[PDB]
């Protein structure tokens, strides 16, 4: 997409992640797991709910005798013109909104990736597909430290330096 | 030891169109275009419609006897004519300013059908029994239930002049008709004065009619015709009729109340015990989504009509499993 | 478990 | 030793709505929706309006004497009727094609009121002194300032026929009226011929009137009525009046000029010494912003009317101090 | 926002920066200071002025007798339909324009950050909040060299290499 | 050893406007606004227009003899009047409901001009040779090709009454006229009965005319005038004329067919041997692009008319060489 | 632009690249050359063709006598209102579409740059202007390995490590 | 040589 | 001190 993440350097989605729109997969000693990012998912749900809402609420028979053909045709012109305008507006709005929403999701997940990367610094290496391989042992507490945004870089700085050589 | 960023995917086959791409499969979407109706004619904010059956507006108002009579007081949320109502203007003639009257009743919510001039006490020294085969009911010749054919009695048509004063607190719609025989001889035998005249007056209405005699191609086998006129007598005003022939006197009139949100639709759907906020000539609509491609004719709180076949807004992600 | 009044995210926590 | 990237923040409380978010505080914004008016009726491109005071259009044109007379030549940028102008058609009757005349004057910028048929030299052998209590001025019975009641004199109503030729280089609006007495006896005592007739002709206008006598409910205690008609005599054309009774002759007519951008508004605001490019029935508008939620009725260069309460475009940043 | 900078990895704004929309804060030996980026601010002001202008300039009484109800209702339908269309258009335009403008500002400041980062290379470390800590001494001349886009990497390459070890 | 990312640039000078920037040079663009026409009147979906030359609609229909007669059967895709067609209503009078007739013919694709009442067998004991200088052809006084002036013969005007039955399977447009002499003496010398009357009837049409005699300002040096009326006789219906004076009888009528997509335009462009899907009063348009700033009046499949001078959509990149 | 690449950290275009919208320039031992990226160019052509198409297909005379002035003015009001709406819609659509298209191109080329960069890792250095100088010898086969997305990092890891010191 | 039915890219391969 | 005819940036240099 416009931000390179979805259908980009992260080739596909995760049907195993049932708990959120964006999130993480970890594998360490204690095993593997998915884990949704609830704050970003909730903020995206807020924004998209608002988008749907404002689109929903932005939108809120005569006869003629034989000698009133001009008025009949003017009435039909009015009805047809309003119909044209509203069909055009609805289809246009939907197209542009769908584009913006897909790009919104792309941007959200790229932002997630960048937050993790700038948290980790050289304590891990980017191995593509949106994954970092740690230069140190990272247990479930360390994984949650990355998730909640509280990763301690100097805590593992020296060990990751050693294994990175 | 690795950690990974990713996004949701599921088994959804929902597809939406964007500007740059068309069949984009997405994890979740919401539809904005209602395309389903129940095929029934249903109540509107708790009020049943008014169905005219075999009659159109003209036949009902004039009182065509072929139509099952309606209760004296009725109140509806919308009027339904059916596509080919056989009964209407049964004696040939033109309904003057008929379309304007349709438009008037497009905002009427109530009628009381009341006798304005009783048959037996309003036109003395005139005969009130005229009928015709053009408006037959039960095989024999008849006449409109709301009008009265005033003819000569014992060879003389005295000048009649009667009056009504509107003490109903509402508009009263009054209708009448003027006859045009095909030949002078008929005008003689029916009203005895060749140069007859009718005059109908209120405070803001004023018209004078004179029979126009001319042989016309026989419609429903009538070479003479019969024009129909109407007016809305305001509360407190007086309507005055004065004639010496050719007048088709009013007998029953209507006391109208005005409402909001109504209209007239043509539909061959049937009334069911149901309730909607949105009626179309095809059926009812849930008025929850902003658009509908069902019918441009709607009554009630209703989505905007568009030509589109699909209006779907993506909320989820691009589905890549 | 998100506050999703319109079901934008189809249940999902 | 550090360097940092950042962005502006201030103490602004301006908020704008986006697609994804509503109360977004921003550092700077510009308003696009004008919602303020001065409550005054003001000049338009330097031209004062025409105020009719107690009269409506019909009363002013016909010359109802209860209304403070206006100078012989007047030119305005828009016409103002006030909501409940008591003075209008003071002798009962219908103003034929009145709405079309309102629409005509909606593009008129000028009038010269001039005598077209002087009272004392245009209708000899007829009496020009008729008055009525329906149009009273200063307690006593009077008549329209621009028309003249032509009655019988010394028991005879000779056939009159007069003419005017438009040598004003402009359209001249001519008005007149035809009387309809309630009973024949009055038509006799007023014009002496029961089958009277009036004829008014130009090169493109042509009408013939015959008095219609019928007892009518008395409005302003008049059982007879008086219809009013008008026409626009083009430059160079001739208007011809011919009658033998029932004619309410024209006395004063209007030479009209056509302009651009004018109209008619109903307003109970008062004229002040002020100037605008945009007038509404509530007051003036600065025509600088593209939208306004003040009034759908505007005159002059004016923003587009919308229903919105707030249209604000952010220019600064999201305010995060 | 859509680009991760404003209300993102740069958590808040600078009321102390009164001279521009985007800019820099420095602290070295000779003291501290704010300094607006005038070229980016002026280009953004150009674009936003143009947006406001084109929105401002994209936009540039009858009666009826009792027997003309159909024409009265057609006139009212016309007025109401035009009113609906124009209210819809104004509100839609404002919403989408505000979204695009906020994203424009976000993109501008992220671009600023990236220009500085690709100028500095490994002569400094990213310490979050949109800041770089230099691996060498950077005086006011060096700070302006970063601001005007003329940062000399080989000039301090060896000193920053040493302190970075 | 280096590798580099880059993008396309060329020598294009195409510029497009964006929201944030105006003169943006781009590598490629497509135009959406058609602004070119060929200046010719051309065929529409293979059908030539109908050109009236010196006549307008009224002159052609009535049969003004100054206009080069058209073949008996004609079929077109659109009608072209030219700006100042000198020939029209040549004897003065008003064309009643003329605009409605224009609107009717705006959906007509065919006419057969056929004799409905032959000159020599339809009105016996009346003279069919009346002419006038107001409608002169070849210097001498003449009359409409499609109507017939019925006058008195040998001092008497017997009551005539003729009929036509529509056996053409299509609507037949019938026109006629009623004369209004300036003085009674002329009505005497022309039709011998001062109180003459005409009656025209179908199954749904009905009108009665009586000559209105009044001295009128002489137009084309005629103090009397001549009104023109028309009607559409449906297939199978009968039209009946009955008169004792003042009738301008129909001679030739038109059998009409209805089509889709046609209209009437005023244009002083000339017909060429060419073909378009889109005609404007200035010339033809290629109906490939969605917009056009040529003319708001279009006939055929045509782009939407807008006021813009430039609508250009960029497809390439910002051109930076 | 919105993504910092076009008219940004890649200052100008390449008239020498006649074979695509985006692509590469290489210089190694065996010489120099341009080379379009055909997949990204074809996908962009697809999207822009679709945009043009949907804009092209979203879009698919009376008289009055002297006494019908009100109806004449209502007809003129109808024609003028529809004209206003459609002029407004056309100009608005074109402006926003042009903005989105320029940003689309910007995003595409920035994505290209990032794909190359995350393929190369520290086997090359970013030297600005959207170029990488390799820390090893990269022949035409290696250049195509970068273009087709099949760059072998461990193949040259040690040599680039040595020259990078 | 791209599939460019509208000539969006002006020939170009 | 920017060229800001509409006051888009509220003075500000
Ligand atoms: C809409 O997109 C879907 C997603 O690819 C298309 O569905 C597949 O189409 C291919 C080829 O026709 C089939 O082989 C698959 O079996 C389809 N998958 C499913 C789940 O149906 C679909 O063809 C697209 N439709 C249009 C009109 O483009
Ligand atoms: C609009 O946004 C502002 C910014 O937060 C809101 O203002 C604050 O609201 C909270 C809670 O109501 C108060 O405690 C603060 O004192 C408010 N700050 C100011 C400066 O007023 C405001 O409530 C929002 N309005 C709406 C309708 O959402
Ligand atoms: C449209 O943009 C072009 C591109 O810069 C402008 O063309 C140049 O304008 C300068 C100054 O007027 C001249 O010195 C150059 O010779 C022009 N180049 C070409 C190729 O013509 C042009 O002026 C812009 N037009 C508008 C109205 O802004
Ligand atoms: C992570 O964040 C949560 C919530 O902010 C906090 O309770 C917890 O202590 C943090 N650290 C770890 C290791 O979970
Ligand atoms: C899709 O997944 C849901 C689980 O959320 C399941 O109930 C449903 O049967 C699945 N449908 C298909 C077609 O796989
Ligand atoms: C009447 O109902 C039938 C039943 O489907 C339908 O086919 C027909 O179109 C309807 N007629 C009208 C006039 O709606
Ligand atoms: C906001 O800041 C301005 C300085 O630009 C100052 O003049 C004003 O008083 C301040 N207002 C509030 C409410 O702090
Ligand atoms: C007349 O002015 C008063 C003063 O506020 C106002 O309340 C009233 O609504 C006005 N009437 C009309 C008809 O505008
Ligand atoms: C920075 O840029 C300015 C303006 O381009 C220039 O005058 C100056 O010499 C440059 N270098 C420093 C150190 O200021
Ligand atoms: C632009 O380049 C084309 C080659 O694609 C060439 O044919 C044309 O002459 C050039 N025009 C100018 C003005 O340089
Ligand atoms: C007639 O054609 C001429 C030739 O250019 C043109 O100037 C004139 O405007 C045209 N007249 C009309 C009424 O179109
Ligand atoms: C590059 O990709 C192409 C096509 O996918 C493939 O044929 C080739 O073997 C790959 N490697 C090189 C060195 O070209």
């Amino acid at each position: 997409g416009l931000f390179g993440a979805i259908a980009g350097f992260i080739e596909g989605g995760w049907t195993g992640m049932i708990d959120g729109w964006y999130g993480y997969h970890h594998q360490n000693e204690q095993g593997s797991g998915y884990a949704a990012d609830q704050k970003s998912t909730q903020n995206a749900i807020n924004g998209i709910t608002n988008k749907v809402n404002t689109v929903i609420e932005k939108m809120n028979g005569k006869e003629f005798n034989k000698l009133e053909k001009r008025m009949e045709n003017l009435n039909k012109k009015v009805d047809d013109g309003f119909l044209d305008i509203w069909t055009y507006n609805a289809e246009l709005l939907v197209l542009l909104e769908n584009e913006r929403t897909l790009d919104f999701h792309d941007s959200n997940v790229k932002n997630l990736y960048e937050k993790v990367k700038s948290q980790l610094k050289n304590n891990a290496k980017e191995i593509g597909n949106g994954c970092f391989e740690f230069y140190h042992k990272c247990d479930n507490e360390c994984m949650e430290s990355v998730r909640n945004g509280t990763y301690d870089y100097p805590k593992y700085s020296e060990e990751s330096k050693l294994n990175r050589e | 030891d690795t950690i990974c960023i990713g996004y949701h995917a599921n088994n959804s086959t929902d597809t939406v169109d964007t500007v740059l791409e068309k069949n984009v499969t997405v994890t979740h979407s919401v539809n904005l275009l209602e395309d389903s109706h129940n095929g029934k004619l249903c109540r509107l904010k708790g009020i049943a419609p008014l169905q005219l059956g075999k009659c159109n507006i003209a036949g009902w108002l004039l009182g065509n006897p072929e139509c099952d009579p309606l209760l004296p007081v009725r109140s509806w949320s919308y009027i339904v004519e059916t596509p080919n109502s056989e009964n209407g203007i049964c004696y040939p003639g033109d309904f003057i300013d008929y379309e304007e009257l349709r438009e008037q009743l497009s905002s009427v919510s109530s009628f009381e059908r009341f006798e304005i001039f009783p048959k037996e006490s309003s036109w003395p020294n005139h005969n009130t029994n005229g009928v015709t085969a053009a408006c037959s009911h039960e095989g024999k010749s008849s006449f409109y239930r709301n009008l009265l054919w005033l003819t000569e009695k014992e060879g003389s048509y005295p000048k009649l002049k009667n009056s009504y004063v509107n003490k109903k607190g509402k508009e009263v719609l009054v209708l009448w008709g003027i006859h045009h025989p095909p030949n002078s001889k008929e005008q003689q035998n029916l009203y005895q004065n060749e140069n007859a005249y009718v005059s109908v007056v209120t405070s803001n209405y004023n018209r004078r009619f004179t029979p126009e005699i001319a042989e016309r191609p026989k419609v429903r086998d009538q070479a003479g015709r019969m024009n129909y006129y109407w007016t809305l007598l305001k509360p407190g005003d007086t309507i005055i009729f004065e004639a010496n022939g050719n007048l088709i006197a009013p007998m029953y009139a209507f006391a109208l109340s005005r409402g909001f949100g109504s209209g007239i639709i043509t539909s061959n759907a049937s009334m069911h015990e149901c309730n909607t906020k949105c009626q179309t000539p095809l059926g009812a609509i849930n008025s929850s989504l902003p658009y509908q491609n069902i019918h441009p004719v709607t009554i009630g709180e209703c989505p905007k009509y568009v030509r589109s076949a699909k209006l779907r807004m993506v909320t989820g992600l691009r589905n890549i499993p | 478990l998100y506050e999703d009044p319109l079901g934008v995210a189809g249940g999902m926590g």
